[PDB]
RNA sequence: UCUAGAGUCCAUAUCAACAAUAGGGUUUACUGGAUCAGGACAUCCCGAUGGUGCAGCCGCUAUUAAAGGUUCGUUUGUUCAACGAUUAAAGUCCUCGUGAUCUGAGUUCAGACCGGAGUAAUCCAGGUCGGUUUCUAUCUACUUUAUUCCUCCCUGUACGAAAGGACAAGAGAAAUAAGGCCUACUUCACAAAGCGCCUUCUAAAUGAUAUCAUCUCAACUUAAUACCCACACCCACCCAAGAACAGGGUU
RNA sequence: UAAAUAGGCUCCACGAGGGUUCAGCUGUCUCUUACUUUUAACCAGUGAAAUUGACCUGCCCGUGAGGCGGGCAUAACACAGCAA
């Protein structure tokens, strides 16, 4: 059907500003104790995750530049090595994806 | 190494303790009556006690068309034709009325559920009541009978040609025209056999069940 | 009523669900780490685990080969499954994938999730460590370790 | 489930029935408060343009465990005062008629086979 | 502020705390197994018109069980887990009705409870239970808090009442909820198949309170009366109660003696205050059976 | 209400004529069905009691009783009626009760035909076939308050003029209603369901006004428990809990 | 048909014309049930329209009805349903 009467600003305020409709204050924010950026407990530090995705993208660009075209999933493991890092004794027989910047401190 | 399907429990959330008590009671029932090994398709003769008589014994011989259930109640259906009338009876194994169960002819057919016999011609389900057993070599695989069957013509009771039944014991090329096998195959579901997460892996369960069954001796 | 139904409903039906999960799983096997909506990744985790289980049986088995044929779409990955992933987890008997939640998607504000196969070459996800063992509460609990061990 | 408007095949040698007629016997009423009829529930039949009392002796509907599940809705014609009209029965009748009270003693003295 | 127990513990500390609290729970559970070497209360002989505490069981599942007369009887399995009498309230502390006992069941974690409940259980020397329920008993049926209760509390041959939370169907329309013959299908019944008809008559400009309408279903406590007990498993503490019992599996139900006015007597031969396994009165076998159960291991029945 | 007339004798076992005292309508000539139902009792059944010409179950009337129930079909639609099978019964009415819940017929929508009236157009409180009423809920209100039947003992006692044939008390079996479950069957398959299963608690005694008597608008004495039940958390995950929020579990 | 107000100038062929009947078929029904998709409910973006005297918008009985009278009830507030 249709309304029988306009609804006043008072009723509309008792509806719109009722607590159930308010935005709740979040009790689960904190500071990355080492890195020092904001984060929720159960979620990754956004800044750290972005700085990881950047390096993943650069590595993957090198991988694409080396594999040539599509349909070339290798049949061996892969290892990524930064400048001035000779292939360790454990990484022989694994594809090497050379990169041209110093290894990040967070890359172990 | 054949573990009767009853002891394998349905996937669920019931408490293991329930199944342990179930199996304890069952095995305690298997030592007063020999519950033989019979697959769906076998021929059995079941001897029970008449409750409505004054202590008479009743014998019925038929083909095990379906074997379902679990725990202390699981059952099997025996189909037969007597005087041209097609009867079935659903017998509970662990019931304290079944006196004995003779495996009169241990067989095993292409499909694990011989329900379509309700539609096959009457002679594919007829058996002689007073028919003697047949021996079998101990270290022999259970024979796999191959008998495809011929159906009563038009109104099948449960529309067997669908893929979801996966029946392989019916002569479809005869009773169904080639066209009807193209409309009855748009329901194929090619993704249902490759769904890795619907597979109930029951190796680690049947192993412990065997430990229990053998230890109960 | 939906008591005891473990499978999400997504896509345009059951088939599209299997196909969506198949594309997610193929991306995972190809790159070893993918960011996808949280619920879809949680549905695909079980399939990725069981795919590694099937891949351990090895090429020679035919059932595993058919399964990996269905569940991998660019077939260059089937070698990998049977020669880089399944060999890699010859020791672990479970839990080959780690799944995290990440900042919600910018456009549609969906609940995201990064899922990866343990042990890959990629830079490591910023996992959340627990509190250092030298914190006050941990030190008191360490004292209790000692004092309870000596008594017992 | 032998309810109103269900075809039942008379199996009693049916001095009356068993003769050709373009209709087939139909149940027009079940002598139970609810419509459904199970074994032993004596019903009313329209057979050969006539109304005759009946007695169900088998049905395709699954019952309890240890009782037979036939594949045809079998009925025996009974006269109003309980006497069976026929003199024989060939199709097997279940042994579950010696149970719960009713006019069943005569119908077992006239059959020949059980299950 | 806001936090859970093992948020700040370190990697090598969570297993230790788990083991320590589990060991303490087991120790406290074991340190109550003998309630007569502790200080019991008076044990009066039963007399007519008395009521005795009941149990908090857990619903396992169902099974059949036959009888010498040849019939079938489904039954439900009830496992008594950690049933301890937790509290006592006096006759006129409830202001006239009766004396009351508070019995708890199904031990639960201790990191997931409110501070008050942990304080209560700490002063009582037990680990927290899941459900606490209040039984109305006479004065002479009192049991000291801290004593355990065991499936042998009952005996076959009696009747018993069971109360639990039904299964929650959620929000339900009117035919799944009240058995309403909805409106027919085709013949043109557009956009009305499973709908309520007229909610109320026309002269009254209101719908009565207590009108049957869509809404939440189940998930309310309810009681089944008259259930008989066939078997008791005194080694695993199972009760085999006839018929079906509300609730789902693994949910706690409240069991007490039948209150119907045909079983008011026959509370005599039962162990009155409770069953104490330490009484040492011809220790009970593994399975107690009713007079009319075709128990396993017996010859197959015959009707001659 | 007078019985007055009858009824094999006799008003009261039945009709009970006229009239009187009561509650209620009569418009044409010179609106059903489905769905859900709320309510009254002027009760159809079940329950309790009186008399009987029922010598007895049942019948007949009379008082009391509204907690519960009050079937399925063929033909047809001023809405009824007839008919078949049943049933313990297929009650009489108010709120079409109920069309922002759904449907049909109509009566009054344009098409066409038949019959009557008319010079014709057209009419006809006639008969046929066909034929479109849309709604996103603002406000109120509301959304968790065990009966019957059959069978059998008890048996064919009393009652009874022969003949027929009781209570009180129990025991089985079925259905329905409410409530709940998934061990089996069934549709199906980590579960939801039913066709399945379980539970349901006005005749006397003493006796005055009126010393006998009298049942007393005389005094006076007799013929439901159960269910729920912990002040203070909530980030995350799981759930037999769930629309969101809530609720159970995380040892 | 168990039961019936229904059906039963000649003139082949034809009819999305009207009425009736046999046999089958089927969830039309006895009597509903499960699953899937859209809708749905929640989060995020964009964002209408009929309607609207004012409203601080209860129930029962009476008058002639949320608003009058006489009784009763009554802390405020969302969200999803229903249609008296
Ligand atoms: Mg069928
Ligand atoms: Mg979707
Ligand atoms: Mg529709
Ligand atoms: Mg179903
Ligand atoms: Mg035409
Ligand atoms: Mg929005
Ligand atoms: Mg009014
Ligand atoms: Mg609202
Ligand atoms: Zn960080």
């Amino acid at each position: 059907a249709a309304p029988k009467n306009r609804r006043t600003i008072e009723v509309n305020r008792c509806r719109r500003r009722n607590p159930q409709k308010l935005i709740k204050v979040k009790n689960n924010i904190d500071v990355c104790p080492e890195c020092g950026h904001l984060k929720q407990k159960h979620v990754l530090c956004a800044y750290c995750y972005e700085k990881v995705c950047k390096e993943t993208a650069e590595i993957r660009r090198q991988i694409g530049k080396q594999e040539g075209g599509p349909f070339k999933a290798p049949t061996i493991e892969t290892v990524v090595l930064y400048t001035g890092e000779t292939p360790s004794e454990q990484d022989q027989g694994k594809r090497i994806i050379e990169r041209d910047r110093k290894r990040p401190s967070w890359f172990t | 190494r054949f573990l009767s399907p009853e002891f394998i429990p349905r996937r669920g959330r019931t408490d293991p303790l329930k199944f342990q008590i179930e199996r304890k009671d069952m095995l305690e029932r298997r030592k007063v009556l020999h519950i033989p090994e019979f697959y769906v398709g076998s021929i059995l003769r079941v001897t029970t006690a008449d409750p409505y008589a004054s202590g008479k014994i009743s014998q019925f011989l038929g083909i095990c068309i379906q074997r379902s259930g679990r725990g202390l109640g699981a059952t099997f259906i025996l189909r037969n034709v007597i005087e041209g009338q097609g009867v079935e009876i659903c017998f509970e194994l662990y019931n304290p009325r079944v006196q004995e169960i003779q495996v009169v002819k241990l067989e095993k057919r292409l499909d694990d559920s011989l329900l379509y016999l309700r539609d096959a011609l009457p002679e594919y389900s007829t058996f002689d009541v007073n028919m003697k057993p047949v021996v079998q070599e101990p270290n022999q695989k259970v024979p796999v009978n191959e008998l495809k069957v011929k159906m009563k013509p038009k109104p099948w009771s449960k529309r067997w040609e669908r893929p979801n039944f996966n029946i392989k014991g019916i002569r479809f090329d005869l009773c169904l025209t080639e066209q009807q096998m193209k409309e009855a195959q748009k329901w194929n579901q090619p993704w249902l056999e490759f769904d890795m997460m619907r597979e109930y892996d029951t190796s680690k369960i049947e192993a412990a069940i065997w430990k229990e069954i053998e230890a109960s001796k | 009523i939906s008591h005891g139904r473990v499978f999400r409903r997504m896509g345009l039906g059951p088939e599209s669900r299997i196909h969506l999960l198949r594309n997610l799983l193929t991306g995972l096997v190809r790159h070893e780490r993918i960011e996808a909506p949280w619920a879809r990744v949680d549905e695909m985790r079980g399939y990725a685990e069981k795919l590694i289980d099937y891949g351990k049986l090895g090429d020679t088995n035919e059932r595993a080969m058919r399964m990996a044929d269905f569940w991998l779409t660019e077939k260059d990955l089937i070698p990998k499954l049977f020669q880089v992933l399944a060999p890699r987890y010859k020791d672990q008997t479970g839990g080959y994938t780690r799944m995290l939640q990440i900042p919600n998607r910018s456009l549609d504000r969906a609940k995201m999730a990064v899922i990866e196969y343990k042990g890959n070459c990629l830079p490591p996800l910023p996992l959340p460590r627990r509190d250092s063992h030298l914190t006050l509460l941990n030190q008191l609990l360490q004292g209790l370790r000692q004092d309870l061990r000596q008594s017992q | 489930a032998i309810q109103k408007m269900t075809r039942v095949r008379v199996v009693d040698n049916s001095a009356l029935g068993n003769s050709p007629y373009h209709r087939a016997p139909r149940c027009i009423h079940v002598y139970k408060k609810n419509g459904v009829g199970k074994v032993g529930d004596q019903i009313l039949l329209a057979i050969k343009g006539q109304k005759k009392k009946a007695l169900i002796v088998g049905h395709c509907m699954p019952g309890p465990r240890m009782t037979p599940r036939f594949d045809s809705n079998n009925v025996v014609l009974i006269e109003d005062n309980g006497n069976p009209v026929g003199t024989r029965i060939k199709t097997p009748i279940p042994t579950s008629l010696r149970k719960r009270e009713g006019e069943y003693s005569k119908v077992l003295a006239i059959a020949q086979n059980f299950v | 502020s806001g936090t859970w127990w093992d948020e700040h513990l370190s990697e090598e500390n969570v297993p230790f705390i788990k083991q320590l609290v589990s060991d303490e729970d087991k120790a406290q559970l074991a340190s109550k197994l003998c309630p007569l070497k502790d200080e019991p209360w008076p044990i009066h002989p039963w007399e007519p018109g008395s009521f005795r505490v009941g149990l908090i069981a857990l619903k396992l599942g169902m099974m059949p069980l036959w009888t010498k007369d040849g019939q079938k009887h489904v039954v439900t399995l009830l496992q008594v887990q950690d049933c301890h009498v937790l509290k006592y309230t006096s006759k006129e502390n409830c202001n006239g009705k009766m004396a009351t006992l508070s019995v708890g069941g199904k031990t639960v974690s201790r990191f997931r409870k409110a501070t008050s409940i942990l304080e209560f259980y700490r002063e009582l020397g037990l680990p927290p239970k899941q459900t606490v329920k209040i039984f109305n008993i006479t004065d002479n049926a009192a049991i000291k808090p801290g004593t355990p209760l065991y499936a042998a509390h009952f005996r076959p041959g009696q009747y018993v009442d069971v109360t639990a939370k039904t299964i929650g169907k959620g929000f339900q329309g009117v035919m799944k909820r009240w058995g309403f013959k909805g409106q027919p299908a085709t013949h043109g019944q557009t956009k009305t198949h499973r709908r309520p008809g007229a909610v109320a008559t026309g002269d009254i400009g209101r719908v009565w309170p207590g009108t049957k309408m869509p809404g939440k279903m189940g998930n309310i406590y309810r009681t089944e009366y008259g259930l008989k007990v066939w078997r008791i498993n005194t080694k695993h503490n199972i009760i085999y109660v006839n018929g079906s019992v509300p609730g789902h599996k693994n949910c706690l139900v409240k069991v007490k003696d039948s209150k119907l006015p045909a079983y008011k007597d026959l509370g005599k031969n039962l162990p009155f205050p409770t069953y104490f396994p330490d009484g040492d009165e011809e220790e009970l076998p593994e399975d107690l059976y009713d007079e009319n159960v075709c128990q396993p291991g017996a010859p197959s029945i015959t009707f001659a």
